[PDB]
RNA sequence: GGCAUAGUUGC
DNA sequence: TCTGAATTTACGGGCGCAACTATGCCGGACG
DNA sequence: CGTCCGGTCTTCGCCCGTAAATTCAGA
């Protein structure tokens, strides 16, 4: 019906063009009789009839006069939906101002005629006069006059001469204004004028000029003349209790505005002053401001009990327009809620529904069915006979639930999960049965949590539901491939219980034929569940092709394991049973299930192993008491020693020895580790606490005591709770951040005096305010990113590219946090990857690298690899499928289709709203340095001279095991490439100097410098030896400020010394704050130091990152290689120039001079090398590196809080998310396109066309990609609805008006609104009509 | 609390909210993102054009039901009419072009 | 409230996250019940016809 | 019944395609006229579809073929009493 | 049958 | 005495979702 | 009870971004 929607400024023409018909008269009802008044705000002769079919007087009443028009009333006989669609119209007398375009920051009148906004909205209110036609006078053109002045004006320039005063003004200077000549003007201008500040405001006016130009709308429409109307119904008055009336705020705002405009209307026809009839103009003003986006001047003008009035821009913008209120997410019929219950014995792939709400749902499909056997002839009688519940309605209420999906949804959907299908069963109550399973899908407990049910009714609702939405077929996150319905908390600990093993039980060593004779004597209560025995075992392997090889053992387990493993399928090895069977094994179990079988045989495994583990747990009787909770009797030493230790510091402390900062600090190290070494203890006595023997010595174990069992167990609680129900519950910290000094002693199981319980309330309500104040961060930033990704769809199958990332094992600078496994799986390879050893490809260049794959790649010792991201791939409009790789929900390659964006932005939202000197070598490994520049000093120490020198540690297979950062000038007592000895430190430095490390070997001799202003004397009396040390230019005397000193070393007949490798001397421009201890004329050697130069969070720093805010003290990089050297005496600050070989000399920086530098005078730096230190601006990364170390950036940035946080999100998500971001190009050379110079355009827009110019003789225009924040991505889309609906609705919706934009409706929010098939799943084949039918 | 079809609202016509009032849950916006992020589009389509403030559309649905078929028609919401309509009231000329 | 005999094990799941299984004899002596007492009023209005 | 449809998805390997294709099936066992391949056994259109694709005996081209043979014979039959 | 306030529940 | 830049200051926008109970309200001042 | 026009006192958060006014640093 239609495939685009436009915005444009509305002629008057077309607004009269909408009206059916003039509102003058300010009245709504009577209030005696409901009949609309004459032609009031609520009229009938210009909106439509009341009723249906039925006019005004009642004349004509039947369908047979539809269309004619009674003489009586003129009220057109038709249906009331058009009362629902009719528009009116306002003639207001005076010409008045649109509140938007002038205030809409920038402002449109404001900077299309040039001038202030404060001096427009001085001439807007009356207050200020605006010359027009200045003529041959001494006035300008847009010059302000004030009334003193006019007056002036008037007795001195009395001759033609026209300013006038208001809205009239303005639109007489719009008017008088062609928008060539300004345009042509302003580009010559901005060519020649070579400014910085008004180039950009040149460039902004001519872009906005253009845009006027290329559309169909006119500036002088920016002043209205007619007041469109709102339809009466979409503003309508409902009757209370009572002849009262409900006032819309949309009236009242009405009211007033047609009222003022009466009173000036008749101001005018008897000709009142002119003082009266501006203040009546003002007025009229300040109403229809108030109509439109009420608020922007003054005050709200509020109607009743002091509340500002709601006005149409604050009805479609914000939290309640009907943007976020009623388009992206309405209320919707065939839905229901209630509390949720457990239901253990249903199935995986089925809900219990209480059967009223199943009858009060499918009452269409019960009257349906009623009829279709036959029951009811007429839909009244089904209705009564359902309302009567009779016993054949039920009946028919089995048969149609057979079939038919219902969508469980709990309140918070963070993820995906959170909305899922199953099957009803009919369960009497009134509480949905949740399958205990998908609570963690949920993250919902059973401690009144609610949840709506919503019934598909279409034949493809129904197959969306079952074939994507059901429960079975959501085992895997669509964050992380782990499975996200990992038994929780009673079956693990039935799991558990059931497979272990004591010194002694019942029945134990003896032999057993298999698990059914184990189950046998379990039941019969021969051995117990927990009794080391044989049992022959027939584990079916799979390692044929495609056929179970069974296999015949006597396997040494326990009772319970065999029973258990009665449960397990075929193709799994026993291995995975004769282990604890804590959660994580149980998760590693299913998920090899997984792996390995495939899916119905993963669903069947876990209900059988949700009963299984449900049924033991209860048969264990695993409770819990206030004797399980053990003291660590040996405590009372440790306590006693600590508080010795405290009372000897005390000693220290009142004998004066110690100031009070180092007590505290030493009394809190010794209180900590007081705590750690009790926890240790009571861990210990609690997990060795049993003790069992009696068949002769004695034998430890593995503890039963509750506490532990369901610790270890990984149920519920970890060893921070553990700890505080026995252990001292550790330090607390006062809401200032300072740790209290004598923290609480005392554990629960033992009373919690009064003041400990103080200290624990701060710590708790301080939680709880986070929470409570943090979930809103962790909720627009969701929203922010999805609505950042919402487009982005897999169109194509292959984008055909060889470009890709080098995905590398990350290290912090411990262990191995995320080995290459995880972070090459599922990710299409780039490029061959070789085997280590001599040019053999051991993967091809196109294959999923599925788990075989990784696990051979991880069995060559294979360490870098590049796949194909996502953030390189070069499809327009979307992204090829084998670029984004697995679908991490399934176990295949991504569908062509499936939407991404929206899964990135809820992986990464969901857990946002939950929760957030010496190298000393720890293995046995090789020892290779990368970008070093080393020398050999006298001492046999190695010093280095670059500055991204990282020290990896390299193994025997060529992994790298630890990585760290080597500063400029620092000891390493080995040498590159030879192999160390692991348990020493191998590189030592002073983290509190920067030294003047030389590169040759001679004498001292300073040049350049003058005693007494250079530099200044030092004769330090506690050390004997004076300094020589140099002061900074506004720190030195006036004397030698002009000139740098350099520090030259000579031979001994007193000439320079050559640098090795240039022909230039050897000097060293010493900065001021120097310690240079040496005196003039002292030898040294070759890499010797000669002077010592002396010197984030959680969420929030996951949206800063996101949003690429510019650090505040960022590290400034060298934009082009090549030579540096230094610039003008600090001019406000320090001055550098950098000058490559043989391109551009003269590019230059201006440097802050209280920042220390990190480079010297003479080096040749490559682009992207850091010139100073701190955080790194992703700006600068993008511009200078590329997108790839950008991108590599972004994702190493947010993984780190991520892991940080114990929290698995894949890096896919970020990756789109980051594509999402830099989907902005900026123009630099216009090519032989038709793109302006620095206009910002679609990176695939200029890409298409480059590749279209390419093709062809002519040549492409060069682009330059910028990176745009989540929210300026977001705002800056080629489509305006989804920009409107984000945030800043109304400058989104000014900006698409001014420009005359165009809305080609190709994402999702978008379709979303108009109400279409979405082009992301089971749309993206009617999309794909669409496209090819056109 | 459950509903099949009842009394809806006046502005848009959308069921009402809440328990005292007859009326029916709110698919709030990150329940439409947790369908896209699926491939759920006839379900989302049906969820917030038939079922919603489709008068036409939830007339059809309803008495296609009741003869015992599953088939919809799609339509235009109401309130994106509403919107189109407050847009208008401004200066602002926003309408839907001819295919 | 009342106090009844507790007792604290897993139940066949049936007390899974936090739910609480009751034994029928509470529901017997209708020692958890109670009455509430809810208001409903009619008017009539003066209106028009 | 229905426990799954991984059978399905693996015949047609689109997860989509097989929604459309299960819907247009079930549209014509429906409306219907026609009726069902595999023994029914008290189930909704719907997963008789689901089902019927997993016997490998319908795909989208199965379809399109037999919709293309209905539109022939009934030009045909139609044909025939108007000449 | 829409707004405002208060309180409450799950996160 | 002018003039471009960087800085500072002023001011516009955002601050999660879902659900339930109650009350009070269309306005208080002239024929 | 029936109609009919509308303005003193209130601020009081945190963060970010962008545009307007002020001030360097010269020529
Ligand atoms: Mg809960
Ligand atoms: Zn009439
Ligand atoms: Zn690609």
């Amino acid at each position: 019906e239609f495939d685009a929607i436009k915005i444009a400024l509305a002629s008057p023409d077309m607004i009269r063009s909408w009206s059916f018909g003039e509102v003058k008269k300010p009245e709504t009802i009577n209030y005696r009789t409901f009949k609309p008044e004459r032609d009031g705000l609520f009229c009938a002769r210009i909106f439509g009839p009341v009723k249906d079919y039925e006019c005004l007087c009642g004349k004509y009443k039947r369908l047979k006069h539809r269309g004619v028009i009674c003489e009586k009333c003129g009220v057109e006989v038709t249906q009331t939906k058009v009362r629902r669609e009719r528009m009116g119209h306002i003639e207001l007398a005076s010409p008045t101002a649109h509140i938007w375009f002038l205030k809409s920051l920038p402002s449109r009148i404001g900077l299309l005629l040039d001038m202030p906004l404060r001096d427009i909205e001085r001439v807007l209110y009356f207050e200020s006069y605006v010359v027009i036609e200045g003529g041959m006078t001494n006035l300008e053109r847009q010059q302000i006059l004030t009334e003193e002045q006019y007056l002036d004006a008037l007795e001195e320039f009395g001759d033609e001469f026209d300013a006038k005063m208001g809205a009239e003004a303005i639109q007489a200077l719009l008017k008088s204004m062609d928008l060539e000549q300004e345009c042509e003007q302003l580009r010559e201008e901005l060519n020649e004028t070579n400014s910085e500040t008004k180039r950009k405001k040149l460039t902004k006016r001519i872009k906005l000029l253009e845009a006027f130009v290329q559309s169909g709308n006119k500036p002088e429409w920016m002043i209205l003349t007619v007041l469109p109307v709102l339809p009466p119904d979409l503003r309508p008055l409902v009757p209370l209790d009572g002849g009262r009336f409900a006032t819309s705020d949309l009236n009242d705002l009405y009211r007033r505005v047609i009222n003022r405009n009466n009173r000036l209307k008749r101001l005018l026809d008897l000709a009142a002053p002119d003082i009266i009839v501006r203040n009546e103009k003002r007025m009229l003003q300040e109403a229809v401001d108030a109509l439109l986006d009420n608020g922007r001047r003054g005050r709200a003008i509020t109607g009743s009990n002091k509340r500002p009035l709601k006005s149409l821009a604050d009805m479609i913008k914000g939290k309640q327009g009907r943007f976020r209120q009623n388009l992206l997410g309405k209320r919707v019929d065939y839905s229901g809620r209630s509390v949720i219950t457990v239901g253990p014995y249903l199935r995986l792939h089925q809900c219990g529904l209480p059967k009223k709400m199943a009858l009060e749902l499918f009452k269409p499909f019960i009257y349906g069915k009623l009829e279709l056997r036959g029951l009811a002839t007429t839909i009244k009688a089904a209705k009564k006979m359902v309302e009567r519940e009779e016993a054949v309605v039920w009946d028919i209420l089995d048969e149609v639930i057979r079939e038919h999906p219902v969508l469980l949804n709990r309140a918070p959907t963070l993820h995906r999960l959170g909305i899922q299908a199953f099957e009803p069963v009919l369960i009497e109550g009134k509480a949905i049965q949740l399958h205990p399973l998908v609570c963690a899908a949920y993250n919902a407990d059973f401690d009144g949590d609610q949840m709506a049910v919503h019934v598909p009714l279409t034949l493809e609702a129904q197959l969306e539901a079952r074939a994507l939405m059901m429960s079975t077929n959501n085992i895997l996150s669509p964050a992380n491939g782990e499975p996200i319905i990992v038994p929780s908390q009673d079956v693990v600990l039935g799991l558990y219980y059931m497979t272990r093993d004591c010194v002694n039980a019942k029945g134990e060593g003896m032999v057993l034929t298999g698990p059914k004779e184990a189950e046998r004597l379990y039941r019969s209560g021969l051995a117990s569940l927990h009794a080391r025995v044989k049992v022959r075992i027939t584990e079916y392997e799979k390692d044929a092709n495609g056929e179970l090889v069974a296999k015949t053992s006597l396997k040494d387990t326990t009772v319970g394991r065999a029973i258990l493993w009665m449960i397990v399928p075929k193709g799994l090895p026993y291995s995975i049973v004769n282990q604890a069977l804590g959660k994580k094994a149980i998760s590693k179990m299913l998920n090899t299930c997984y792996r390995i079988l495939g899916l119905k045989p993963t669903v069947i495994f876990a209900d059988q192993i949700m009963y299984t583990g449900f049924a033991y747990a209860a048969r264990s009787g695993a409770s819990v008491g206030i004797d399980d909770m053990v003291i660590p009797e040996k405590k009372h030493e440790i306590i006693s020693e600590a508080e010795a230790e405290v009372a000897e510091i005390q000693e220290q402390f009142q004998s004066g020895l110690v100031t009070a900062g180092e007590r505290y600090n030493k009394v809190i190290d010794i209180w900590a580790a007081a705590n750690d070494r009790v926890s240790k203890a009571m861990m210990d006595n609690l997990q060795t606490e049993t003790v069992i023997n009696r068949d002769g010595q004695e034998e430890k174990q593995v503890s039963f005591n509750s506490i532990y069992m369901m610790a270890d167990s990984g149920a519920r609680g970890s060893a921070a709770q553990i700890r505080q129900l026995a252990g001292m519950r550790g330090l607390m910290a006062k809401p200032d951040g300072s740790i209290i000094e004598t923290p609480i002693t005392a554990n629960f199981r033992e009373g919690l005096n009064v003041l400990q319980y103080f200290i624990s309330t701060h710590g708790a309500r301080k939680g709880l305010a986070d929470t409570a104040l943090k979930t809103a961060n962790s909720g627009y930033l969701t929203r922010r990113l999805v609505d950042v990704a919402q487009d982005l769809v897999v169109t194509e199958d292959d984008c055909g590219t060889h470009e890709g990332i080098m995905m590398t094992p990350v290290i912090e600078g411990g262990d191995v946090k995320e080995p290459l496994r995880d972070r090459v799986l599922g990710r299409v390879t780039a490029e061959d990857v070789l085997k280590p050893g001599t040019a053999d490809i051991l993967v091809p260049r196109n294959t999923l690298l599925h788990e075989q794959w990784c696990d051979l790649l991880e069995e060559n010792s294979v360490d870098a690899v590049k796949v194909r991201s996502v953030v390189s791939c070069d499809t327009d409009f979307g992204v090829c499928a084998h670029c984004y790789g697995r679908d991490l929900a399934r176990g295949h390659i991504i569908n062509k289709g499936e939407a991404i964006g929206v899964i990135a932005a809820q992986s990464i939202g969901e857990p946002g709203t939950q929760l957030t000197s010496s190298i000393q070598v720890k293995n046995k490994g090789s020892i290779k340095l990368s970008n070093v520049k080393s020398v050999v000093n006298s001492s046999g120490k190695l010093v280095i001279t670059s500055r991204n020198t990282e020290l990896k540690l390299i193994d025997e297979f060529g992994r790298t095991k630890e990585s760290y950062k080597v500063p400029y000038g620092a000891v390493l007592a080995k040498g590159d490439g030879e192999q160390v000895a692991g348990g020493e430190t191998v590189a030592n430095w002073d983290p509190h100097t920067m030294p003047v490390i030389t590169e040759v070997s001679g004498f001292v001799r300073f040049t350049d410098m003058i005693d007494g202003q250079t530099i200044t004397r030092q004769t330090d009396e506690l050390t004997g030896l004076s300094s020589l040390v140099v002061l900074d230019s506004a720190e030195r005397t006036a004397g030698g400020k002009d000139l740098r000193p350099a520090l030259k070393i000579v031979d001994a007949q007193g000439n320079d010394v050559l640098i090795p490798g240039t022909d230039m001397p050897a000097q060293y421009f010493l900065p001021g704050k120097a310690i240079v201890q040496l005196e003039d004329g002292v030898q040294i050697s070759s890499g010797d130091t000669l002077a010592r130069i002396p010197q984030t969070g959680g969420l929030p720093r996951v949206a800063d990152l996101f949003e690429a805010r510019r650090p505040k003290e960022p590290a400034i990089l060298a934009e082009i290689s090549g030579i540096v050297s230094f610039g003008k005496e600090t001019k406000g600050k320090r001055r550098l120039v950098i000058t490559p070989v043989d391109g551009s000399d003269p590019y230059e920086e201006m440097i802050p001079k209280w920042r220390q530098l990190n480079v010297f005078e003479g080096e040749r730096v490559e682009r992207g090398d850091v010139i100073s230190d701190g955080p790194e601006a992703p700006h600068d990364i993008l511009r200078l590196r590329g997108v790839h170390a950008v991108t590599r950036y972004i994702v190493n940035e947010v993984q780190d809080v991520y892991r940080l946080q114990g929290v698995k999100i894949n890096d896919k998500h970020i990756e789109v998310i980051v594509r999402q971001m830099l989907r902005k190009a900026t123009i630099v050379n216009a090519g032989s396109s038709d793109f302006l110079e620095g206009e910002q355009v679609e990176y695939s827009r200029v890409k298409i066309a480059n590749r279209e110019l390419e093709a062809n003789g002519k040549v492409g225009a060069t682009y330059s990609r910028d990176l745009l924040g989540i929210t300026k991505a977001s705002l800056a889309t080629e489509s305006f609805i989804s920009a409107a609906s984000f945030q800043e609705t109304t400058r989104v919706l000014t900006e698409a008006a001014v420009a005359g934009k165009r809305d080609e409706l190709r994402g999702l929010k978008e379709n979303v609104i108009v109400g279409r098939l979405i082009p992301a799943g089971t749309g993206y084949a009617y999309h794909q009509d669409r496209m090819r039918r056109r | 609390h459950a509903r099949s079809t009842g009394s809806y609202s006046l502005v848009t016509q959308q069921p009402l909210g809440g328990k005292a009032q007859f009326g029916g849950q709110r698919f709030g916006e990150m329940e439409v993102w947790a369908l896209e992020a699926y491939g759920a589009a006839y379900t989302l389509q049906e969820m917030l054009t038939v079922k919603s403030d489709d008068v036409n559309g939830r007339t059809k649905m309803y008495k296609n039901i009741v003869d015992g078929n599953h088939q919809m028609e799609p339509g235009m919401p109401e309130s994106f009419n509403v919107l189109l309509k407050e847009i208008r009231s401004l200066g602002i000329n926003i309408e839907l072009e001819d295919e | 409230g009342q106090n009844m005999r507790v007792a604290f094990m897993p139940w066949n799941g049936y007390n899974f996250e936090d739910s609480i299984l009751v034994s029928e004899r509470v529901v017997q002596e209708d020692r958890f019940t109670t009455i509430h007492i809810q208001e409903l009023a009619c008017v009539s209005r003066d209106t028009k016809l | 019944a229905r426990v799954t449809v991984q059978d399905a998805v693996e015949k047609i390997g689109n997860r989509f395609d097989l929604v459309l294709v299960a819907a247009r099936r079930a549209r014509q066992m429906q409306v219907g006229g026609k009726d069902p391949l595999v023994p029914e056994e008290n189930d909704k259109t719907t997963v008789i579809a689901l089902r019927e694709i997993e016997e490998g005996l319908i795909n989208n081209q199965i379809l399109d073929v037999r919709e293309r043979q209905e539109q022939q014979e009934q030009e045909a039959a139609e044909l025939q009493a108007v000449t």
